[PDB]
């Protein structure tokens, strides 16, 4: 399940 | 919820799907550039607490705010683009950005 780190990329990072 | 990039991409990314989330920031640089920032410059958070940093330089960014007329279920976004530096708060191991504290 969604780690903090991985919800924060998923949320702000578009790469 | 139309063509624009913020009803698009917060969409796709999950945080429009069941609620309107009422601002958000996108970053457009290569996330090892994003996660290099906690190691640049460490800065207080908002809360006081000491685990935010500072880019030494600013990034491509969209912030994305939700029009005074927007309502679940059709979000509405306004975009605006811009180059800022961001502040992010910073854990793990490795660590790693866990949270967007602001852009300046």
């Amino acid at each position: 399940k969604e780690t903090a780190a991985a919800k924060f990329e998923r949320q702000h990072a578009d790469s | 919820s139309s063509s624009n990039y913020c009803n698009q991409m917060m969409k796709s990314r999950n945080l429009t799907k069941d609620r309107c989330k009422p601002v958000n920031t996108f970053v457009h640089e290569s996330l090892a550039d994003v996660q290099a920032v906690c190691s640049q410059k460490n800065v207080a958070c908002k809360n006081g607490q000491t685990n935010c940093y500072q880019s030494y330089s600013t990034m491509s960014i969209t912030d994305c705010r939700e029009t005074g007329s927007s309502k679940y279920p059709n979000c509405a976004y306004k975009t605006t683009q811009a180059n800022k530096h961001i502040i992010v708060a910073c854990e793990g191991n490795p660590y790693v950005p866990v949270h967007f504290d602001a852009s300046v």
